[PDB]
């Protein structure tokens, strides 16, 4: 999305079933890179997100995920 | 400060007229249950149909015979304690209690039909006891019963659930209060026997022995009253019943070499058997032998034929050293020994510990 | 008495606001007990562990640790409960029935996690979270689902363990309670929940009874006619007092009927007193 | 101690008014008094 | 509400009175409950068994027959103190940590006797008498705990770790009329674990490892256990027999359903049951040693 002449950057922590994602993915079963490589949380973090981004246009709602969690929603 | 339960009944099995206010009461599951259970749990060998054959006569004895199957509603739900005390009478301690209540209880009712039935009950209560369908799970327990009205046939009874015994007013009666009556075949406290001090609180429980031997199966029923402690009255009723626990431990069924594994894990030079060969490519050469054992350990006493007890918390008495008091009054037309318990609060869950050892 | 109110949230679509009424008897846990509380501890997020979806295991554990409660109404913008907790007088508490078997007077209520098919619940796609509702059965049916579930799961895996299946039966299992069939899973196929909730159940409960009754054959050799030996021991007794109290037995309500209908179907509502 | 039936006898707050609780509302607290009587001494028997 | 009187001896010294008062949220037992009671039945005297001071083994004994009780607010001349196990209706309900284990929201509690250091207690010289307070620590804490101490029973006839804190037990076993009862209850259980069944969970160990490996789960579980992981290189396991009325009858039932009751049945008959549930309102999440907690009755 952001630089449109590559899709990733390494071919061992991006694929379906990279390395990465078999080492840690949260669906197979404390880490910090957790919140990255799970697209259970990472569906929702971007969701809500997309929710903030709306009523900002529009212009609560949360009040939280811009502070106590930067980067969050941001990846 | 006390709740109440009503149900609507047949009154072929419990007469609310003739019953003392105050007494036991107690209520069965549906019978279609007892055939899915005992053609699963029926001991192998063993014919299961025999429960059947027993339970099928009942009703034909039973008024309304063409409506068991569905469960409308409108079946024999509840069942007094003297009930089960007089089709058991035959096997309690006390042979003049008992016999003097099952005429009473006999005289009372129709007079009838009444004595079929009993028996019928009674071989139904032995069947139950034949294929391990053991009746504990399928009795549970309504407090005491408090206020009544029937027209024919079927009444609507109503009856404590858990609380103090004299907090109601049954409100028709000469008094306002009741206490718990029970008949003196059942009473029967442990502590005296065990010789021990009988002061201060006590626990309530009622107890079903079982004796399992071949064509003669037995099953009582016991109030205890005892203030032994929740889990300690297993390990105290087991001192008792010594008996019957090595009669059941060898009359229970009636329907193989060892291996060193620590002698040959201590030594060496023993044929190993590597995960490599398990790994699945040419699995049964590679375990060709690496053992015999020829074992195999098909008949033996489980923990469930071996069962001869099974026991349930009720209620309790606060008030220390009680004073429970024992005396013959009429029941209909016939006098009969019945104890008089007073100020027993009722509670807890219906959850039986079995007494398996 | 004590009570809890969990914050509905705003802009909530009619159909999906409108479905949170229809489920009035239903009960939920808390975490921690607050009078004020928000969504995400009431829904699924907040219930699984180590990131991925809960297991019957840390389903039937975290009911334990975690707390009970009901619903009792529903207001547009409002959403209270009462709690089965401490000593809450609760007055003219009433529980919907979740499970396909009937209940009647003088029944014991205890909890499961949906073994038998799909957990139907309410899903709000709009918030992106849904709110499972726990299954209630009476007490004296409890051990016998578990036993049948597992004895249903191991007997899968020795047939495709065993080159060639022992297929020959008695038909299909089934419960019965108050003369009524429910007649559990029908097929072979469509494996929904056969490794998908209770695979490491089965794994546990069937290790702890092969340690038990090999323990015993190897401890002494008389019953049928380098090494620790301690440490075992000391392993197999932790195990098995985690499980057997994992795998227990507790009543939470009782139902308690007055001038109504004795027996209650699935769907329909009845009045509990708290044991 | 009191009786459960004299305190339910007592509590009724004028719900009542015919002639078959005048003499029992007397004899409950005639009972009331003969035994506050004793109660009372007890305490000055109970100094010797 | 039902509280229980603790008569207190006259004639007691200040000092003993201040030390007295700072027990307030302390667990005591009753041999038999009475509203009206005396204090020789709450000193160690009366845990005597034969003529001595119990054993360890004899005092989880004595926890299970004996009544227990919670200490109140106490008077310069009374001790009350409230009943927990019979069912009665208690508000406001705060116990002491006794344990050097800290606790925290949804913990059940247990009973058992000090297996650490020497335990802490009132010692009264004018009275002659010394009380000693049971020990309280969760259910996890118990199981492993009880298992432990067992296990050294048998080997007669120990390190603990604990969020990332090691300790050690002191176990007494100095008596043998209690040590030769556990090993009986013990081996009652594992018989009535045998049934017709375990031939098929036995006849699974060669396709359990093989599911032990390229799966990733039972790895540590093969670990952790020895007697499997030796069995399952070492015989053959004759391969099936038939079933007697197999056309009607569940064979595996029976023994997953019949284990099922041992092993509840296991965790209490070895030691103490839970008790108690430390459930506090507008408080912390974590309670240090020393300090009191709002619980349930269980």
């Amino acid at each position: 999305v952001a630089y449109t002449d590559r899709a990733t950057l390494n071919p061992w922590a991006s694929q379906k079933h990279s390395y990465g994602d078999r080492l840690y993915n949260g669906t197979y079963n404390y880490s910090p890179c957790f919140k990255f490589f799970t697209p259970a949380e990472v569906n929702t973090n971007c969701n809500t997100l997309d929710r903030l981004l709306m009523e900002a246009k529009a212009v609560p709602p949360g009040s939280t995920e811009m502070t106590q969690d930067p980067c969050g929603l941001f990846q | 400060t006390t709740q109440l339960i009503q149900q609507v009944s047949l009154t072929d099995f419990f007469r609310p007229d003739i019953e003392h206010a105050g007494s036991i009461v107690l209520i069965l599951r549906h019978p279609s249950d007892m055939i899915g259970e005992a053609n699963t749990l029926t001991q192998a060998g063993r014919d299961p149909d025999v429960l059947l054959e027993g339970l099928r006569n009942l009703f034909n004895a039973c008024t309304a015979p063409w409506t068991v199957g569905e469960g409308g509603g409108l079946r024999a739900y509840v069942t007094s304690l003297s009930f089960i005390a007089a089709c058991r009478a035959e096997e309690y301690t006390d042979k003049q209690a008992a016999d003097a209540n099952r005429t009473a209880i006999v005289s009372a009712y129709g007079c009838s039909r009444m004595e079929t039935r009993l028996i019928r009950f009674s071989e139904c209560l032995r069947a139950m006891v034949q294929c391990h369908v053991f009746p504990h799970r399928f009795i549970s327990f309504f407090g005491s019963l408090l206020e009544y009205t029937i027209q024919d046939n079927l009444c609507n009874i109503t009856a404590v659930a858990k609380g103090p015994q004299e907090a109601a007013r049954t409100d028709k009666t000469s008094t306002r209060r009741v206490t718990a009556n029970i008949p003196a075949c059942v009473f029967w406290d442990v502590d005296k026997d065990l010789h021990l001090s009988a002061d201060g609180l006590k626990h309530v429980f009622l107890v079903f022995v079982y004796t399992q031997r071949r064509q003669r199966e037995g099953v009582r029923l016991h109030l205890a009253l005892s203030q032994l402690n929740e889990q300690c009255f297993g390990r105290g009723i087991g001192f008792l019943l010594g008996r019957i626990r090595a009669e059941n431990a060898a009359w229970g069924t009636e329907g193989t070499r060892a291996l060193p594994l620590v002698q040959l894990s201590n030594d060496p030079t023993s044929p190993r058997c590597s995960i490599g060969e398990i790994t699945g490519v040419n699995w049964n050469l590679a375990r060709q032998r690496l053992y015999q054992w020829t074992g195999d350990f098909r008949g033996l006493p489980t923990q469930l034929s071996c069962m001869y007890a099974a026991y349930t918390l009720i209620g309790t008495i606060p008030s220390e050293s009680v004073r429970y008091t024992r005396r013959m009054e009429r029941f209909g037309g016939y006098n009969v020994p019945t104890i008089w318990l007073e100020g027993v609060v009722w509670g807890g869950t219906n959850t039986w510990n079995e007494c398996y050892y | 008495p004590f009570e809890i109110e969990v914050l509905l949230p705003g802009e909530l679509s009619p159909a999906e606001t409108s479905a949170l009424q229809k489920c009035e008897g239903k009960i939920i846990t808390f975490s921690t007990l607050r009078h004020r509380a928000s969504l995400v501890d009431i829904a699924l997020s907040s219930y699984y562990i180590n990131g991925a979806p809960p297991d019957t295991l840390s389903l039937l554990e975290a009911y334990r640790m975690r707390f009970a409660a009901v619903i009792t109404r529903v207001i547009p913008g409002k959403l209270l409960a009462h709690a089965i907790g401490v000593g809450t007088p609760t007055p003219g508490l009433f529980i919907q029935n979740t499970s396909p078997v009937d209940l009647c007077n003088g029944d014991y209520i205890c909890l499961l996690p949906p073994v038998f098919g799909s957990a139907d619940s309410i899903r709000l796609d709009s918030v992106g979270l849904e709110i499972v509702f726990p299954l209630t059965i009476p007490q004296t049916l409890m051990r016998e689902i578990i036993a049948k579930v597992v004895a249903r799961a191991v007997e899968r895996t020795a047939a495709g363990a065993q080159i060639l299946p022992h297929e020959v039966l008695r038909g299909a299992d089934v419960i019965c309670y108050n003369g009524r069939r429910y007649e559990l899973e029908t097929n072979l196929q469509h494996r929904d929940g056969s490794d998908a909730a209770i695979r490491t159940l089965v794994l546990n409960l069937m290790f702890s009874i092969n340690e038990g009754c090999l323990l015993l054959l190897a401890l002494i050799p008389t019953l049928l006619v380098r090494f620790p030996i301690y440490e075992t021991i000391s392993s197999w007794i932790s195990t098995s007092s985690r499980l057997g109290d994992t795998l227990g037995t507790r009543a939470i309500l009782r139902v308690c009927v007055f001038d109504g209908p004795s027996t209650v179907h699935p769907g329909d509502r009845t009045a509990v007193i708290q044991v | 101690a009191i009786a459960s039936e004299a305190l339910s006898l007592l509590s009724n707050t004028y719900v009542d008014g015919t002639e078959i609780d005048s003499s029992l509302r007397i004899r409950a607290i005639q009972q009331m008094a003969r035994n506050l009587r004793t109660v009372l001494d007890s305490f000055e028997r109970g100094t010797a």
